[PDB]
């Protein structure tokens, strides 16, 4: 379906088995979705070709909306107002960004996991090691700032980690 | 109605402070409390020095 | 297209319309049982057409149709899982409920409120299949909460007798008690795999831990009367006949059990919890065996 | 309709006022045995026999037959605890150690 | 009856009354925090051929 | 802040002239408007203690009310601006002639400062 | 935000202006109208709030509690109208007038853009209340009740009063959203210490804690039924709601100075729960049920976690609804009955069955039942609080348990077994008391299906 | 209200930030970055101060 | 026992309550119970000028 881009949710090419009857009894699958579909896939459809003539009928659209980049809470003042909340509003966007992209590496997961069957330990692996990379990013962002978050408290905590990080460096260093 | 009222309003105007009140009230008061906060307090520090240490395996844990 | 979904959901959903016409004119009749009963056989014999294209194919699906609200990274959806396990405990519950149905049309005849009755059947039905059908743990306990409400409603149905409230009030208390371990399994699974979809839950746990498979041994217990939490079944038997058969029978009080059997794949790499599970099966088992062989009502030694 | 004098009062000490109280709550001043006399706040009423609501006479015409009391006769301090639907001190055919010991 | 009624039910009209009046209160201490309208960084626009202020 | 010694003042001066250079408050101020239903409620209070139809009493005696009101509150109003305008103006006089008591602080950006970050557990 | 403000301050002229029998009419249909304009406030933003002026802004905190308050009043006009049948027109329309006036500081508290405002409104509150409970009461022990209630709430409220403009002496500025975005870690210190403790304990004495406690059950017992709804549903959300607004300037000193408060209500919690179990009055059983919601939500709010704080809010919505929902029930049964005992009037059931449906359905949505948002705001708790340590998890099953065996106790008591045979004035439910309850429980079942318009600006 | 409520405008931005992440994650798979960083910040623009001890 | 009657209607109220109430009707006693002769009143103010002399300085 056009409705989604393949590329962020990717599929297999889903290769399925051609019937083999082995026997000349006739099995009642065949027959059920025959009259199945005879009996409502049909008239679904005639409705939705109404439906989607009516749609065509009376044509409209929506635009995304876009956003222009705005200086972080690094390039602002101690005590300026209204650059801090330029940059609070977009670190709250930032966030809120990350959250549907974690939500979409998890998708990417239940789905792989459901689709594989038997074999989903072997065969997820990669959006298992996907899922872990993404979560451990976005826990170093934003795992311990609690209730009343703010970008100067993700500032400081990644100033704290990036002491710590400078520190091993250079103790490794001059081991 | 002596009945309810015996239970609920005549409790107090009776009461008389007596070692085995003064213990029990003490003891049912205050004891939980401390006890609840020895457990939680033991807790929070064991997990505070594992997270401190690192060894704690913090992995898939996004949501708190 | 893949007519699969459209039937499995359309048994549950078909399922529920007497209850939508239960403030109808048909529920002030004495024809409102003879609805409910061709429903559930109507329901019965539309669900027997995904069990025949699972056993031609072993087709498996996962139907989250519904989006509820997202919580940061954690996503609740209506979700509904249609493994062997649904599609072949679907047309049993069904088959037996008909036929239980069928039962208390001549067992309830002379009851003043038997179309309340009825519905009361009809509730508990849809709640089972509810927590059968769930994908996810919240939708799962659900249906633990409406099938143990359901239970509580039917047990006292005789609500000017002391004993029925009492044991109703028990049945409550034991299934709070396994409530506790299925809450803690439920914090656990989302603090730990940040989800809990089954999917997520059996990806992100390659060797689970003792605690979150402790709690469901416990919820599991406690829904399905081990030998801890057993008297709340057998006295459960106050209620009528039919609600002793078709609950605290066959479908019902197997729903526990049920749960240690959606859990399996994080059942199998944990060792401590399985021995625990058998041994307060084997307990379990010979105790009241050991109390039935030697009671008098025919009721109690049934259940 | 219920005056000042007919409410509990604090613990009687004098035989006067035992045969007071035991006139207010309907019963003999023999059959009257109030609290022993500690802080918690039990004043003047009757310390009526632990007996449980299930024992009570099944046959007899109560007038609150679910309840299985009368209407003006006293009312135990622990009533609601014995309300036919918990704890109950029904005698049993054994003793309660050796269903205890057994058990364990 | 008109001029009946009324002696009656005037006293419905004084809700709405206070709630268009409280909508053009809110307009009135709207208008004046336009200090910083089409100056903010994020919605920095041109403004229209026929337009003069980007909200009211 | 005690203006009662502030130089160049009236003893009892309501109105200095100088604060004629301030803007009047406008007739539909909002606390002239709190003062008016002052002034209303009063005359509702009035009719109420004589026994007397509350709202339908004396109009003339509530209109004057009403009236005596918004005038002490505008004139009030006026003597209050003032006075703010007052305080304002000698603290930035003041400011303005002590440099050395109110340095210019440095302006430093939050990415050269170090915030201690204290973790939520 | 005016928009709602006027329509509430000129519903009292109409009532002084309305005719002797036309009061309660126009009061109801003009507070529906009014709680429909209110229902606007729910369109909340991700980004930062709902900033209308100066004076007052929004926040999808703030906006269920205020659709909430808006909503209350019909429901207590309703409940009002029949125990006020016997009384003067200008003593109706001073109850009528008392009403408003809480509505109105009501809402202008929930907005409250600075805090000295947010505290003159949040004290402004009480002497409405003190004056129905005082005044309108039946049981001659009401007053000492409003003694308790008022002094209580100063005990608590007049520290914090300091605290606040100290901290305009320091900060500069009492506004949220400069606090907010100005805020600075408080050093551990005793006057850091006793700062903390005068900005929490004036919300904790009216949540309230376990230990200040003892004004509820009074307050609630001896209050007529729209000043127990009032207190159930709107009254003891204001502490929360000033915590969860106060805690921002607090830290990082909540964490160590939060263990008391956190044993306190989680100890207090099954304290309340298992009173419950033991309890002859209808009324107390109600008000100890809030004790112990609340203590959950006082819970969340210490833990300081996204999940806690949608819970919390969550919760607080549920619950006023849920209590006020019980006690409209429960002061049915009285004004058949007169004596307001459990055990006295039983087997109500078989006399009056669409009640008993509404007893079950009250019972069932004070016992946490999925997915109703009472489970949906205690389940997000829980999972905070295991996150913040694994061992409440005890406790909390614990009061899970005896939650829902006193809810089956308190319906099946008065609703199951057999009626009381001297009792012979029980008449037919009317109209009024069934269109209460419809109007009390339609809304929760209708926000289960839209949980995130009640899940906070943490959402 | 129900269907007013029902029928509330996106103001929330669910779906604008589902796309914005879509949009986002298709530039980064295609050119090879490792998707969502660890760093929130630039630590280019982030000036430490130096301990020297 | 000890949840509805030990602590919820004995200790904590005895504790904040009704301990504030009996300190304030001591207090009030004390204070008020002036018998009205301004000997006593006189002497305890030369009293307090002799401290005030004495002690503020
Ligand atoms: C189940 C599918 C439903 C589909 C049909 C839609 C039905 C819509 C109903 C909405 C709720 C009703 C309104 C509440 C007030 C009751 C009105 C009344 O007075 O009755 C008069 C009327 C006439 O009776 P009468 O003979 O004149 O009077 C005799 C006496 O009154 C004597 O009275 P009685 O003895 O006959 O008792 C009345 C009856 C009914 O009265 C009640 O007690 C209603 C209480 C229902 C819930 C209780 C609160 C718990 C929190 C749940 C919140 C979920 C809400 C979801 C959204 C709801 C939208 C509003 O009580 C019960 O039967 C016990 C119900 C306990 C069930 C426990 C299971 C709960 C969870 C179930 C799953 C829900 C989500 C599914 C998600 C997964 C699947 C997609 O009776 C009815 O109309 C009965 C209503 C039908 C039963 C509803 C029970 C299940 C519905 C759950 C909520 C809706 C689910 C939505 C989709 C689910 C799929
Ligand atoms: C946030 C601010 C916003 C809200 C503002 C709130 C305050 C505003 C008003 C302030 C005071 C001014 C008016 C009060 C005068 C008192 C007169 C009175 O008693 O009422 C009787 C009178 C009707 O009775 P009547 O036929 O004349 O003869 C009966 C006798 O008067 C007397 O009959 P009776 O003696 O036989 O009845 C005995 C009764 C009579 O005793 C009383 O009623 C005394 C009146 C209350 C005392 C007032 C104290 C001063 C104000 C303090 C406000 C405190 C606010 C802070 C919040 C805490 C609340 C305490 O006393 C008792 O029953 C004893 C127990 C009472 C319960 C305990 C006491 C609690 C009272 C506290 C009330 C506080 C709020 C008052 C609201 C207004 C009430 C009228 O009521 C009225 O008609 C006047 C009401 C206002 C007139 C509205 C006209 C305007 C409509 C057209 C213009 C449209 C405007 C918009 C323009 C654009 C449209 C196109
Ligand atoms: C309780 C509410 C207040 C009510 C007050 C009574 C209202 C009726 C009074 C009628 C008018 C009185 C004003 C007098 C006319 C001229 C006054 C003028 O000559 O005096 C000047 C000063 O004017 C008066 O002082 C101002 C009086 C106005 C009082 C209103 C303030 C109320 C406080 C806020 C509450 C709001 C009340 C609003 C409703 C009334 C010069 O003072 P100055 O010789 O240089 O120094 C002496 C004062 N010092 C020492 C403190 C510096
Ligand atoms: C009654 C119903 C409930 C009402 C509300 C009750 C809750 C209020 C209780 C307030 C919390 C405790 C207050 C102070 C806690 C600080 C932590 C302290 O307990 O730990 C030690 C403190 O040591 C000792 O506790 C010293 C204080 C001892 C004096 C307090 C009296 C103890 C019992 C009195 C309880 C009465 C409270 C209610 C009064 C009305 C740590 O030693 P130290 O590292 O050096 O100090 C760290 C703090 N610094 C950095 C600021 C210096
Ligand atoms: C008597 C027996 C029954 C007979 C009737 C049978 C019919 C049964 C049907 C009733 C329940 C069955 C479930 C069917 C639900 C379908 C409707 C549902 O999908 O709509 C919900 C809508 O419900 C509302 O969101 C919730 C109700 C609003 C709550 C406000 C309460 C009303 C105000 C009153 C005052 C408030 C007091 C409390 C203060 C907070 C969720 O919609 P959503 O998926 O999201 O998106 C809507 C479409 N979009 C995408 C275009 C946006
Ligand atoms: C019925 C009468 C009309 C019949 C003709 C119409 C046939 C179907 C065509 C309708 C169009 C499809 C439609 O309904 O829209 C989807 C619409 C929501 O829109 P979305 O964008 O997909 O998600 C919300 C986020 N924006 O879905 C619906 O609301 C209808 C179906 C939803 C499921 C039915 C509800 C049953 C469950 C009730 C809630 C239960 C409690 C919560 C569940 C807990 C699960 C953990
Ligand atoms: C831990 C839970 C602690 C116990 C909670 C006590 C709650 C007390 C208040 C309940 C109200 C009183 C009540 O319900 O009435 C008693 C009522 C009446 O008794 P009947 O036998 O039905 O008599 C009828 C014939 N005339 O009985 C009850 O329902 C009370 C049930 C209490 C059970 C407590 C013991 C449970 C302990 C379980 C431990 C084992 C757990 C199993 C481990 C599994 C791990 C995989
Ligand atoms: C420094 C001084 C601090 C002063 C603190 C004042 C606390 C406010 C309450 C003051 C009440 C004092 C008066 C009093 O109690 O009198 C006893 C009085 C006797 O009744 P009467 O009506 O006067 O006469 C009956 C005989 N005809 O007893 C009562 O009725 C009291 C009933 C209501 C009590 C009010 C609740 C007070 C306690 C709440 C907490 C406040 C405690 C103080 C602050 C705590 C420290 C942070
Ligand atoms: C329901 C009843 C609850 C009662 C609530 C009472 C708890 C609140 C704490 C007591 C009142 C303190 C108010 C202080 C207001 C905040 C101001 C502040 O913290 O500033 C401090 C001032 O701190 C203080 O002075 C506090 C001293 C306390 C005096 C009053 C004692 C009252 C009783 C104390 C014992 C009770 C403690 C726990 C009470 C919990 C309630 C049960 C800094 O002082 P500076 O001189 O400016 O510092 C310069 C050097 N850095």
């Amino acid at each position: 379906p056009d409705s989604w881009d393949k590329d962020v949710y990717p599929e297999p090419p889903r290769r399925t088995p051609a019937p083999a009857p082995q026997t000349s009894l006739p099995n009642p699958v065949t027959y059920l979705t025959k009259i199945f579909d005879l009996l409502v896939d049909r008239p679904v459809t005639l409705a939705r070709e109404f439906i989607e003539q009516q749609h065509a009928k009376n044509r409209y659209y929506y635009y995304h909306r876009e956003f222009r980049r705005v200086p972080d809470i690094t390039e602002c003042e101690e005590k300026d107002i209204l650059c801090m909340f330029e940059a609070e509003m977009q670190w709250r966007r930032d966030y809120k960004v990350d959250q549907e992209i974690v939500n979409i590496i998890q998708e990417r997961l239940k789905a792989c996991q459901q689709r594989e069957g038997e074999s989903y330990r072997q065969n997820c692996a990669k959006e298992l090691e996907q899922f872990t990379q993404v979560s451990k990013a976005f826990q170093d962002r934003y795992s311990d700032l609690g209730a009343h978050y703010s970008a100067r408290k993700c500032l400081a905590k990644q100033k704290q980690r990036m002491l710590a990080e400078r520190k091993a460096a250079k103790e490794a260093a001059a081991a | 109605i002596r009945w309810t009222y015996a239970r609920s309003a005549n409790i107090y105007p009776n009461f008389r402070p007596t070692p085995k009140t003064s213990l029990l009230g003490a003891l049912f008061g205050i004891g939980p409390l401390f006890f609840w906060y020895y457990v939680f307090k033991t807790d929070r520090d064991k997990k505070e020095k594992l997270i401190q240490e690192g060894k704690l395996d913090q992995t898939f844990n996004i949501s708190y | 297209m893949n007519p699969f979904a459209s039937l499995t959901l359309t048994t549950l959903t078909i399922l529920t319309i007497p209850i939508m016409m239960s403030n109808s004119n048909i529920y002030k009749t004495n024809l409102y049982p003879n609805y409910v009963k061709t429903t559930v056989s109507y329901a019965f014999t539309l669900s027997l057409v995904p069990l025949l294209m699972f056993m031609h194919t072993g087709q498996e699906m996962i139907i989250s149709n519904w989006h509820w609200m997202t919580l940061q990274t954690v996503e609740l959806s209506l979700s509904f899982k249609m493994d062997y396990f649904s599609v072949m405990f679907i047309p049993v519950a069904l088959f037996v409920t008909w036929s239980i149905m069928e039962f208390s049309m001549w067992y309830m005849h002379s009851d003043p409120f038997i179309n309340r009755f009825f519905k009361y059947l009809l509730l508990f039905l849809i709640t089972m299949m509810i927590l059968v059908t769930a994908n996810n743990l919240f939708q799962l306990f659900i249906g633990w909460e409406g099938v143990g409400i359901m239970s509580f409603l039917l047990i006292g149905w005789w609500h000017g007798r002391t004993d029925a409230n009492t044991a109703a009030l028990q049945a409550i208390l034991y299934n709070r008690i396994g409530d506790i371990g299925f809450v803690l399994s439920m914090a656990w699974f989302l603090t730990h795999s940040n989800a809990w979809d089954l999917q997520q839950i059996f990806m992100l746990n390659n060797e689970c831990p003792n605690m979150p498979l402790i709690g469901l041994l416990l919820a599991a217990a406690g829904k399905s009367a081990q030998f801890g939490l057993h008297p709340w079944l057998p006295s459960a038997m106050e209620g009528p006949t039919p609600v002793s058969a078709l609950l605290h029978s066959s479908t019902m009080v197997v729903a526990g059990v049920f749960l240690l059997i959606r859990f399996y794949p994080l059942m199998e790499t944990n060792k401590l919890v399985q021995t625990m599970t058998l041994c307060l099966g084997a307990i379990t088992t010979l105790f009241t065996a050991l109390c039935a062989i030697t009671q008098n009502d025919i009721k109690k030694i049934v259940a | 309709h219920v005056t000042k004098d007919m409410f509990p009062g604090p613990y009687p000490k004098t035989p006067e006022e035992r045969a007071a109280a035991a006139k207010k709550y309907n019963m003999r001043v023999e059959d009257y045995e109030p609290y022993p006399d500690d802080g918690m706040g039990y004043g003047d009423y009757p310390k009526l026999p632990d007996r449980s609501q299930q024992e009570r006479d099944p046959w007899y015409d109560w007038d609150h037959p679910d309840l299985r009391l009368n209407w003006g006769e006293p009312i135990h301090w622990d009533l609601d605890m014995y309300i036919r639907n918990r704890v109950d001190t029904s005698p049993t055919p054994v003793s309660w150690n050796t269903m205890c010991k057994h058990l364990f | 009856n008109v001029l009946q009624i009324v002696r009656d039910h005037w006293v419905h009209i004084l809700v709405p009354v206070g709630f268009v009046f409280g909508c053009y209160l809110d307009r009135r201490s709207d208008e004046k925090l336009t200090a910083f309208r089409n100056k903010s960084l994020l919605f920095k626009r041109e403004l229209r051929p026929n337009e003069e202020v980007t909200w009211k | 802040t005690m203006m009662s010694g502030r130089p160049g003042r009236v003893p009892l001066q309501f109105l200095p002239n100088e604060a004629r250079s301030l803007p009047p408050p406008k007739l539909t101020d909002p606390r002239l408007v709190y003062m008016g239903f002052l002034g209303y409620c009063s005359g509702l209070i009035d009719n109420a203690i004589r026994r007397r139809p509350v709202v339908s009493a004396g109009l003339h005696r509530q209109l004057l009310y009403v009236t005596s009101f918004v005038f002490f509150g505008y004139y009030l109003l006026k003597r209050q601006d003032y006075m703010y305008a007052l305080r304002d103006h000698d603290m930035f006089a003041y400011v303005k002639s002590h440099p050395e008591d109110f340095p210019e602080k440095d302006k430093k950006t939050y990415g050269e400062i170090l915030e201690e970050f204290h973790p939520v557990r | 935000m005016l928009k709602i403000i006027i329509p509430t301050t000129m519903l009292l002229p109409m009532t002084w202006m309305s005719k002797h029998n036309m009061i309660w009419i126009n009061a109801t249909v003009h507070s529906l109208l009014i709680s429909l304009i209110s229902l606007s406030l729910l369109n909340q933003l991700g980004e930062n709030s709902l900033n209308f002026s100066l004076t007052f802004f929004s926040d999808s905190l703030s906006a269920p509690l205020l659709v909430l308050t808006t909503w209350l009043l019909p429901l207590m006009l309703m409940a009002s109208q029949s125990h006020l049948s016997k009384e003067t027109t200008t003593r109706k329309k001073l109850y009528i007038t008392m009403l408003i006036l809480l509505q109105l500081f009501l809402i202008m508290t929930f907005t409250a853009t600075e805090l000295i405002l947010f505290y003159i409104l949040f004290e402004a509150t009480l002497v409405p209340t003190l004056i129905i409970i005082t005044r309108w009461g039946n049981q001659t022990e009401r007053l000492n009740a409003g003694l308790y209630f008022l002094f209580y709430t100063l005990a608590g409220s007049l520290p914090l009063l300091v605290a606040l403009v100290y901290i305009q002496n320091t900060t500069g500025s009492l506004n949220f959203l400069i606090i907010h975005y100005w805020s600075h870690p408080l050093s551990n210190s005793w006057s850091n210490i006793f700062m903390w403790l005068a900005c929490i304990m004036a919300f904790m004495v009216k949540m309230p804690l376990y230990g200040l406690h003892l004004w509820l059950p009074k307050a609630h017992v001896e209050a007529p039924i729209a000043g127990s709804m009032v207190l159930a549903a709107v009254l003891l959300k204001l502490g929360g709601y000033g915590m969860m607004r106060i805690t921002t300037i607090l830290n990082p000193l909540t964490n160590y100075m939060a263990y008391p408060f956190l044993m306190l209500s989680m100890w207090g919690m099954i304290m309340t729960s298992s009173i419950c179990l033991r309890q002859t009055d209808l009324k107390s059983l109600i008000a100890y049920s809030s004790v112990s919601h609340m203590a959950l939500v006082i819970v969340a709010i210490m833990i300081q976690t996204p999940w806690s704080f949608m819970g919390a809010t969550a919760l607080m919505i549920a619950h006023g609804l849920t209590s006020s929902m019980l006690f409209c029930l429960a002061n049915t049964n009285y004004e058949r009955v007169h004596s307001r005992t459990m055990i006295l009037a039983r087997g109500l059931q078989t006399l009056l069955p669409l009640m008993a449906t509404w007893w079950l359905v009250a019972s069932l949505t004070n016992l946490a039942l999925p997915p109703s948002i009472n489970l949906i705001g205690e389940l997000f708790i829980i999972t905070a609080s295991f996150s913040w340590s694994n061992i409440t998890i005890i406790l909390m099953g614990m009061n899970m348990m005896i939650t829902a065996l006193y809810s089956l106790y308190m319906l099946i008591t008065t609703q199951r077994g057999k009626y009381t045979h001297h009792i012979n004035n029980i008449k037919p439910s009317f109209t009024r008391e069934n269109a209460l309850m419809a109007l009390h429980i339609l809304p929760l079942l209708l926000l289960t299906l839209n949980p995130k318009m009640i899940l906070g600006p943490l959402y | 209200g129900s269907t007013f409520v029902a029928y509330l405008p996106d103001y929330r931005m669910q779906e604008w930030a589902r796309r914005e992440a879509e949009r986002l994650v298709k530039y980064r798979e295609a050119n090879g970055l490792p998707l969502m960083e660890s760093n929130c910040f630039d630590p280019n623009k982030i000036q430490l101060p130096e301990d020297e001890d | 026992k000890s949840a509805s009657s030990l602590l919820d209607l004995i200790w904590l109220e005895t504790i904040l309550p009704k301990t504030t109430s009996f300190i304030q009707m001591k207090m009030s006693i004390m204070v008020s119970n002036q018998k009205g002769l301004i000997k006593l009143y006189f002497l305890s103010f030369l009293i307090t000028i002799m401290i005030s002399m004495t002690l503020f300085n």
